[PDB]
């Protein structure tokens, strides 16, 4: 069976780069590819077929290239909002077979997080349970680190943690990290706080609260 | 002109049945190539089925005798039904116009169907209240233990877009799901303008409007 | 008394696309049909309800030999009972067929460096063909609510598209030339007989 490998998985790339995705065959298809644009939370968009034909509604920058077994996706002024997960599919075959897809990521200026700390609500306490959020908001690059600490004493298994995919528009994220504890052990303690460090800081932030006032 | 409507996915027990529909307008359906194509959440594109033109229909082998693909040309829509269906089912379900090659230039927005033996739970909505550092200030919601995904919100109705983050849901030990949407607003604005947000959970047939306010 | 002339078919220098598939009516002479399954030279030879070394011995009224080329991954549509774009489109086989389907890479002769177009498909026709359908029209095919009348274009698309044959493409998608021999049995005289 003719196998579809697609290569890198994953490449960051500045605006204004030159980025091309390449896809391999296991063996001569022509120029039997198609290459896909899928942005998440979004049906695929068909970019190019047959191999290098601009399908209409494309921005120019992208084209297609390639024959036989070796095929490019190239992408000659990377925007903000290119980002996005892409795919090639053999065409004119008995199994629709699609590429496992690369993810192309915009490299952006560091940029620091601003930390929000959200105390429960009053209305889930009631419930018996406490929620509190820790929010990092607007960074660049993805990787970031938050502790939970309780009364200075670091937290672990009870907190977890969500990323937005990167902004369209500005290439930042934005994370969420909830600490969650039963109303019996919030009332235990006072100081709740959650610890930032990020590439942007230049020192680990700290917001905290003290449950009461 | 050209669109593909889509509708039927629910949340359904393992070995149970369910028919998703794909309404067409600008196409026929009857005269081309149609296929449904899914999506297991954080994976790559699966080619399920197809229909011809001449109504030869096609199955993928990880569906082939569950899955039945099938039009209605009065109605110009696009059908699959799906027979004793298991968790690995679980997926973004979208159908597509075949150019011919395998090309697929027009896509529905999807339909989502989740296989689990766990029942239906609309969600908790909390508050993230405002304290603030500078002179931006930040609020949210608080979407808690509910089954399955997906939820959507917005803010103010679909008005406020600018600083909103929807973020991805994490799955509770508990089984249910939590997520949380903020939006950074001017400090100034928090005693002059109402922010209220929406969250719609269709598998519940629940929607919230959670006003959120200092304290 | 004459020998019956295979030659022309299986060694013919030209071949037809196979939605103008090329058919042949062989009568009134003696067939050897040991030139054909003592060849080395093919790669498919199935018949259905008859043997092919077993074919000397019998008697046909007619023998039609229908000729064209597909890809080799289109090949197991030829065949009774079969679906895909061929089968459906282009050339089909009743379920009750009686005859020989024969096949041979031809990437030797039916591809060129920079792809050889010549060779074509059907991919668009509303219906299934009938068996032994031929179906050579070029109407633009109107793919949706509104009429083309004649202009290509968004959902109008011309119903056959090229093979492309470059020589190094995979097996699948190099071509084969493919014959399919009938065997007509009427309530008439025989004509076509092996020695
Ligand atoms: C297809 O042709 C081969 C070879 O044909 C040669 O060129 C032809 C134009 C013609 O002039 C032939 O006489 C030439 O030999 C045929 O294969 C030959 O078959 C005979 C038996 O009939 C055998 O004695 C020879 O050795 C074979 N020669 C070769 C080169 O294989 C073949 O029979 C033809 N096919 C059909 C269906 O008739």
């Amino acid at each position: 069976d003719i196998v579809m490998t697609q290569s890198p998985s994953f490449l960051s790339a500045s605006v204004g780069d030159r980025v091309t995705i390449t896809c391999r065959a296991s063996q001569g298809i022509s120029s039997y590819l198609a290459w896909y644009q899928q942005k998440p939370g979004k049906a695929p968009k068909l970019l190019i077929q047959a191999a290098s034909t601009l399908q209409s509604g494309v921005p120019s920058r992208f084209s297609g290239s390639g024959s036989g077994t070796e095929f490019t996706l190239t992408i000659s002024s990377l925007q903000p909002e290119d980002f996005a997960t892409y795919y090639c599919q053999q065409l004119n075959s008995y199994r629709y077979t699609f590429g496992q897809g690369t993810k192309v990521e915009i490299k952006r200026t560091v940029a620091a997080p601003s930390v929000f700390i959200f105390p429960p609500s009053d209305e889930q306490l009631k419930s018996g349970t406490a929620s509190v959020v820790c929010l990092l908001n607007n960074f660049y690059p993805r990787e970031a680190k938050v502790q939970w600490k309780v009364d200075n004493a670091l937290q672990s298994g009870n907190s977890q943690e969500s990323v937005t995919e990167q902004d369209s528009k500005d290439s930042t994220y934005s994370l969420s990290s909830t600490l969650t504890l039963s109303k019996a052990d919030y009332e235990k303690h006072k100081v709740y706080a959650c610890e930032v460090t990020h590439q942007g800081l230049s020192s680990p932030v700290t917001k905290s609260f003290n449950r009461g006032e | 002109e050209v669109q593909l409507l889509e509708s039927g996915g629910d949340l359904i027990q393992p070995g149970g049945s369910l028919r998703l529909s794909c309404a067409a307008s600008g196409v026929t359906v009857s005269s081309n190539y149609m296929s449904w194509v899914r999506q297991a959440p954080g994976k790559g594109l699966e080619w399920v089925s197809i229909i011809y033109p001449g109504g030869s229909t096609f199955y993928a082998d990880s569906v082939k005798g569950r899955f039945t693909i099938s039009r209605d040309n009065s109605k110009n829509t696009l059908y699959l039904q799906m027979h004793s269906l298991r968790a690995e089912d679980t997926a973004v379900y979208y159908c597509a116009r075949d150019l011919g090659s395998g090309d697929m230039d027009v896509w529905g927005k999807g339909t989502t169907v989740t296989v689990s033996s766990a029942s239906t739970k609309g969600p908790s909505v909390f508050p993230l209240a405002p304290s603030t550092s500078g002179g931006t200030a930040a609020l949210g919601c608080l979407v808690k233990d509910y089954f399955p995904e997906p939820v959507t919100v917005s803010w103010n109705s679909g008005a406020l877009t600018s600083g909103v983050h929807t973020f991805p849901a994490v799955l509770q030990s508990s089984g249910l799901y939590s997520l949380s949407s903020v939006v950074t607003v001017p400090s100034s604005s928090l005693g002059t303008q109402t922010y209220i947000c929406n969250v719609n959970h269709k598998p519940s047939n629940t929607k919230v409007d959670k006003k959120v306010e200092p304290k | 008394t004459n020998l019956c002339p295979f030659g022309e078919v299986f060694n013919a220098t030209r071949f037809a696309s196979v939605y103008a598939w090329n058919r042949k009516r062989i009568s009134n002479c003696v067939a050897d049909y040991s030139v054909l399954y003592n060849s080395a030279s093919f790669s498919t030879f199935k018949c259905y309800g008859v043997s092919p070394t077993k074919l000397n011995d019998l008697c046909f009224t007619n023998v039609y030999a229908d000729s064209f080329v597909i890809r080799g991954d289109e090949v197991r549509q030829i065949a009774p009972g079969q679906t895909g774009k061929i089968a459906d489109y282009n050339y089909k086989l009743p379920d009750d067929f009686t005859g020989c389907v024969i096949a041979w890479n031809s990437n030797n002769l039916d591809s060129k460096v920079g792809g050889n177009y010549n060779y074509l498909y059907r991919l668009f026709r509303k219906s299934n063909l009938k068996p032994f359908e031929r179906d050579i029209s070029t109407e633009i095919y109107q793919a949706g609510s509104t009429p083309c009348n004649g202009v290509e274009g968004f959902n109008c698309y011309f119903p056959l598209q090229s093979y492309g044959f470059q020589p190094t493409n995979g097996v699948g998608y190099q071509p084969y030339r493919v014959v399919v021999l009938s065997f007509e049995l009427l309530h008439a005289p025989a004509t076509v007989c092996g020695k």
